[PDB]
């Protein structure tokens, strides 16, 4: 078991070894990414039946 | 339109092909079998004529599929699902296996480990109504291995003779008592034959009262 | 020569039969006894259709015909309720219509009843003897043979009421109901002895067959418990009314009009116990009753 | 020794959750406190396909949000026409237990796999008019859980030999093997770009991985059992896990945590399929319940319900477009939503 | 994937004779089969139709009562009875295949069709363009014209395009306006709406010259067009 325990380690020092963004930013992102987009929303907001294929 | 008038002829045709083949499906009769992976599994697929096996075979009038399922070696709690229907669930245990243990565990019996895995199967959230078939296998190596050795190394309690006549009996029975669906489905055991190869017989008389006495549940007829 | 023009007075009088202008002992008691079997039988068959409804799981052909015969039994208790207050004296403000009319409810909804019992056995017999688990049953012949028994029993019903009776023979008809004919009473007769014979072979073939398969591998018990008792209610409740009608029409100088106001009374308790023989071994349905 | 790297190993575990911490400045809850709701959410079943005669496990929409397949136990897979409600193909399958689908973006092929541990490629644009099996990639020990095609010789596929694989088509061989999950892996999805995707295990965690490399980049918990269905936010840049603990979670790829659970007291099945709106607004969700609910994915407020379906809606999935919305389910019917 | 059919030749008038088109190499069970003449002068017309299955059976209107056609999906053939033939049904009778279902390509192949010498409310189609001089290299349109708004309620303009070569069967380009069959090259290309139709090529070779048909599909008897003979 000594290979899956050495494999393991350099996993998480590799994962621990990446940026991270604020969840604040991340948070905002999230939230211009939905408001930008939102008229192009079919099921946000109802279309009506003359543009709705089904 | 035209074209669209042809399609909605292509939607017609391929319901015609969809019933007849949902119809043929349905005479065709579909059997679960699991077990240990020195149960006799094999020697009862022999009787009988990677991934989930499936073998055909015809007897009286009536074709039956069985589903080997044994060779999933992954978690049966996300895949075992997709069986919920089946005619009957085929269970082998073999009975030789009282007084040996696996290599891999500690002390656990071969014997107690094919209990545990019959008592999660008979009680199985998406087994309720399922009849259960049960296969001793190895009946006749239990016979001269009782003749030997005590039963009583696997179970502490035995109020019996080494005979096999009794040897045998208390450990159908021991099996038989797992299931707390008491009153919804019905347990026929029964002892692997060597020579009368009857074991496809019973199964096809287990079935069909299966069948019967399932046409006599939802009919309330019963 | 037909004649339409007398009253019932005119036809009783050429019958056997008394008007009984005056209430009676009799008469009191028969009236107590026919409106507790019609209470009762409206009462058990609504709970019956209620939670044959109400229940998605008792969805299935075999609770199709249990409602039916539910809603069978309901017109039966109907049409025996609508017969008293028509009875004793009351039966004096008749008319030939009217009479025709009263007659024909009891004839078309015990016609019905009968029907439902003999679908009922014709479905079990086709349940058991097909071979394979699940056969997705489709909703074809239940409501096939859901209009059969309906048909059968509004043109079994209506034959009398129309062209089948004795207004055109006065000398040839019967002698319990003074306008049907004793060509009438022997068909309904030998109608509903050859369904009683039809369900006995059924059940019988059943039993027969459960035997042999089952017994060459407790169900047994409860099979002959089961058909025992449905076929026993019919013979107990049936034998009485046919074997005497055969009698008005075949047997001189048999006095049969003196047990006739109770062996419809029979008849009717007959549909009065159906919902419970049709309900009682199901355990979850019968449970559902809460 | 094994407890010189486990003590070791169990230490790399705290700076990966010290740093999340650290990152964890303000819940999404707390940001999108004055977001003005979605209000209620009334979808009405516009289409129902009928045809399949056992439960549904799989489907999946066209990239023209027009056409869509579904598999089930019949051994049948459909290609439905969602407008017209007409079939336009019927694949008689050679295995008769599939638990996936996919519809490849060019819409020339369909793959199919399950409890045979292949992945059946189907040509559809084929010379004599019948749709011919073109490859079998045998190559996995478990049953498929799930595929999803990248090109038409790319197919990524998670199996329940706690492996991913990415496979080309053309050769029949895995061209990288996704190793690290110590569960059952149960589904996967890709990135819009097609170069990361998530895959859910039954041991109750989610991997990014990178397609090229063969490397998984991070590993996300927080879910209390097995992982059933997963999608990414359409951005790229979340993703949401459906889970037996009767939670919906958004994970974030970038900020590495968890923002959101989707948890109701009276909901207590598990899900069994998740995917989100062209916005990234709404997150449905089919559960067991034998429902299916339309989550406001950032105020985490049960807005919509879809109760159509006799039995679990097994599949869900919803248009590019974003027009529609179709949900699968064991009842053996399609039934699609607007 | 080939067609071949049988039978032709001489026939006296009045004779009844039948031709038989052996389907070898595709799904023929699966496949609505169509029936086109061209007279020896004059272009292509439409005659019969049979779905899938035999499931539904059509007639142009001077053969209606006249033909009967039929199907043996078994054998892989398809059957013409013709009766009491007049002097007017000289032609070429191709075989036409053609499946129906979301994005399909109706009247993709073509048999090599039989020659038949006999001794001795309808969408009409017109394109007025006739033996058209055209070079290899430069870029030339072929103008179409309908009757009536092709363009259905879906946005479907069921018109198709069609290219023969000298001396060879037609050969599908265009199987609804602006889309593109297979095995034909990108240069050619269709751009029109309602009742004006066009049909361009980018540039062209000797490979490409012949004769071009117009066909529409909104309803039948699927009129087609006069040809458009391209002259090098
Ligand atoms: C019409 C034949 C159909 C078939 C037989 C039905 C049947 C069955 C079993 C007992 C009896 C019958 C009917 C007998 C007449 C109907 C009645 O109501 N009689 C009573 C007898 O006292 C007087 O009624 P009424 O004269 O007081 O109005």
């Amino acid at each position: 078991s000594i290979a899956q325990a050495r494999k393991l380690v350099e996993q998480l020092k590799m994962e621990a070894n990446i940026d991270r963004i604020k969840v604040s930013k991340a948070a905002a992102d999230l939230m211009a990414y939905c408001e930008a987009h939102a008229k192009e929303d079919p099921l946000l907001t109802p279309v009506p039946a003359s543009e709705n294929p089904f | 339109s035209a074209e669209d008038k042809a399609a909605v002829e292509r939607s017609k045709m391929i319901d015609r092909n969809l019933r007849e083949d949902g119809e043929k499906a349905a005479r065709e009769v579909k059997l679960l079998l699991l077990g240990a992976g020195e149960s006799g599994k094999s020697t009862i697929v022999k009787q009988m004529k990677t991934g989930i096996v499936e073998t055909h075979f015809t007897f009286k009038d009536l074709h039956f599929k069985m589903f080997d399922v044994g060779g999933q070696r992954s978690e049966r709690k996300k895949w075992i699902h997709c069986f919920e229907g089946v005619t009957a669930i085929i269970f082998c245990v073999a009975l030789s296996d009282y007084d040996l243990v696996l290599a891999e565990d500690e002390e656990m019996n071969r014997m107690h480990e094919s209990m545990k895995l019959f008592d999660s199967i008979c009680n199985n959230k998406w087994f309720t109504d399922t009849s259960i078939i049960l296969f001793l296998n190895k009946k006749d190596l239990f016979e001269e291995k009782i003749k030997k050795s005590p039963l009583t190394i696997c179970y502490p309690e035995y109020a019996g003779s080494n005979t096999y006549e009794e040897a045998a009996a208390y450990i159908q029975c021991q099996f038989e008592d797992l299931n707390k669906r008491k009153d919804t489905k019905e347990i026929y055991t029964h002892f692997t034959c060597a020579t009368d190869t009857k074991n496809v017989q019973f199964v096809f008389d287990a079935v069909t009262d299966v069948i019967i006495k399932n046409n006599l549940k939802d009919c309330g007829l019963f | 020569q037909c004649f339409y023009n007398e009253s019932i007075a005119f036809f009783y009088n050429r019958s056997g039969k008394h008007l009984a202008t005056e209430w009676n002992t009799v008469s009191k008691l028969v009236m107590g006894l026919g409106i507790t079997v019609c209470i009762f039988i409206m009462l058990a068959n609504l709970l019956v259709m209620v939670a044959i409804y109400v229940n998605r799981r008792f969805h299935f052909p075999i609770y199709y015909l249990m409602a039916n015969l539910a809603a069978a039994d309901f017109f039966a208790g109907l049409a025996y309720f609508y017969l008293m207050f028509n009875t004793g004296p009351n039966t004096r403000r008749l008319t030939v219509s009217t009479w025709l009319l009263r007659q024909g409810l009891i004839d078309t909804s015990l016609t019905a009843s009968v029907a439902n019992l003999l679908a009922i056995a014709i479905e079990r017999h086709i349940t058991v003897f097909r071979m394979q688990l699940h056969t997705r049953m489709s909703n074809r012949r239940v409501v096939v043979v859901i209009v059969v028994i309906w048909t059968m029993a509004i043109v079994m019903g209506a034959i009398p009421s129309v062209g089948w009776n004795c207004i055109c023979d006065i000398e040839n008809c019967s002698n319990m109901a003074p306008l049907y004919s004793d060509s009438y009473l022997v068909f309904w007769a030998i109608f509903n002895l050859v369904t009683f014979v039809v369900m006995v072979v059924l059940y019988a073939h059943i039993f027969g067959y459960v035997r042999q398969r089952t017994m060459r591998m407790d169900t047994m018990m409860s099979l002959l418990k089961t058909v025992v008792i449905v076929l026993g209610a019919f013979i107990i409740c049936w034998t009485p009314g046919l074997v005497l009608l055969l009698l008005d029409v075949c047997c001189p100088q048999c006095d049969v009009l003196a047990y006739e106001k109770f062996f419809l009374l029979l008849a009717e308790f007959n549909s009065a116990m159906n919902p419970i023989i049709y309900s009682y071994r199901d355990k979850e349905m019968s449970a559902t009753f809460r | 020794e094994l407890d010189q790297l486990r003590q070791e190993a169990e230490q790399l575990k705290n700076q990966i959750r010290d740093a999340r911490k650290a990152c964890a400045d303000a819940t999404l809850s707390q940001i999108t406190n004055n977001i003005d709701p979605v209000g209620r959410i009334q979808m009405r079943t516009r289409r129902t396909l009928r045809g399949h005669l056992a439960k549904i496990y799989a489907m999946h929409w066209g990239t023209d949000s027009r056409l869509l397949v579904s598999a089930s136990q019949d051994g049948k897979l459909i290609i439905w026409d969602s407008y017209t409600t007409n079939k336009v193909h019927a694949i008689p399958l050679r295995s008769s237990w599939v638990m996936t689908c996919a519809y490849a973006p060019s819409g020339n092929y369909v793959a199919c796999g399950g409890l045979d541990n292949i992945c059946s490629i189907y040509n559809l644009k084929t010379r004599e008019g019948n749709v011919r099996v073109s490859r079998e990639l045998a190559g996995h020990t478990g049953y498929l859980s799930c595929c999803r095609f990248l090109d038409d010789n790319q197919i990524v596929t998670s199996s329940g030999d706690t492996t991913c694989a990415l496979w080309d088509i053309e050769t029949g061989q895995q061209t990288t093997t996704f190793t690290g999950h110590t569960g059952d892996v149960m589904s996967l999805s890709l990135a819009p770009d097609t170069r990361l995707f998530v895959s859910g295990a039954c041991d109750a965690s989610a991997k990014l991985w990178d397609v090229r490399e063969g490397m998984c980049r991070q590993t996300f918990t927080g879910h209390e059992s097995d992982i059933n269905a997963i999608c990414f936010f359409p951005n790229g840049n979340a993703f949401a896990t459906g889970s037996d603990d009767a939670t919906c979670r958004l994970f974030d790829l970038r900020a590495d945590q968890e923002l959101m659970t989707y948890s109701h007291d009276n909901i207590i099945c598990g899900i069994t399929s998740v995917s989100f709106s062209k916005s990234g607004r709404l997150l449905l969700a089919g559960y067991d319940d034998f429902n299916c609910n339309v989550w406001d994915a950032l105020k985490a407020d049960r807005a919509g319900v879809l109760a159509g379906h006799d039995n679990r809606v097994s599949c869900l999935g919803v248009t590019d477009d974003g027009m529609a919305v179709a949900t699968g389910s064991w009842d053996s019917f399609l039934k699609i939503w607007n | 994937v080939q067609l071949v059919e049988s039978g032709g030749g001489l026939v006296q008038p009045g004779g009844s004779r039948k031709l038989s088109c052996s389907a070898s190499g595709f799904a023929f069970s699966s496949f609505g089969m169509h029936w086109v003449r061209q007279a020896p002068e004059k272009g292509l017309e439409w005659v019969a139709y049979i779905s899938s299955g035999s499931g539904t059976i059509y007639y142009a209107d001077t053969v209606k009562g006249r033909f009967t056609i039929s199907r043996d999906d078994p054998k892989n053939t398809l059957f013409l009875q013709m009766t009491s033939l007049r002097s007017e049904d000289t032609a070429m009778y191709y075989c036409v295949r053609s499946i129906y279902y979301y994005g399909s390509s109706p009247f993709d192949f073509w048999g090599q069709g039989t020659t038949l010498t006999v001794s001795s409310s309808d969408i009409v189609m017109t394109q007025a363009t006739s033996s058209v001089p055209v070079t290899p290299g430069e870029s030339v349109s072929i103008s179409c014209r309908s009757s009536k708004s092709l363009l259905h309620s879906n946005g479907n303009t069921y018109l198709y395009w069609f290219l023969q070569r000298p001396g060879q069967s037609p050969q599908l380009l265009i199987y609804r306006m602006s889309n593109l069959a297979s095995g034909v090259p990108d240069r050619f290309s269709g751009s029109g709406s309602g009742t004006a139709f066009t049909l361009t090529i980018s540039r062209l070779e000797a490979e490409d010259v012949g004769v071009y048909y117009c066909m529409q599909h909104l309803e039948y008897p699927l009129t087609f067009g006069a040809g458009t003979k391209l002259e090098l």
